[PDB]
């Protein structure tokens, strides 16, 4: 069955408490999309991106 | 900082830059000019109006 092995097949991440993450989002249609910008984090060690 | 790559190039030590900054000095110059007959009546005191 699904639901009897939906917490087999999260034996990880699954009920671990939830924190509060700053992150841009968007919402396309009926999707919520993350957006982000990596520039700074490869700009700051002069490699290229 | 650096960035770790799995990449077969040599890793970098770690690096710092001194940097100096120095200061620029401006000069400002106003003239202003007194009569002689009038800082002459200023010590003494009037009497008649």
């Amino acid at each position: 069955s699904t639901k009897s092995d939906l917490p087999a097949v999260a034996a990880g991440v699954e009920d671990q408490p939830r924190v509060p993450i700053s992150a841009a989002v968007i919402k396309l249609g009926n999707h919520a999309v993350a957006v982000e910008s990596l520039q700074k984090m490869y700009n700051d060690t002069q490699s290229p991106y | 900082p650096t960035i770790a790559h799995g990449d077969g190039r040599r890793p970098s030590k770690q690096r710092t830059f001194i940097v100096v900054k120095n200061c620029h000095k401006h000069h400002i110059s106003t003239e202003m000019e007194l009569s002689m007959l009038d800082l002459e009546i200023l010590h003494s005191i009037p009497e008649t109006p």
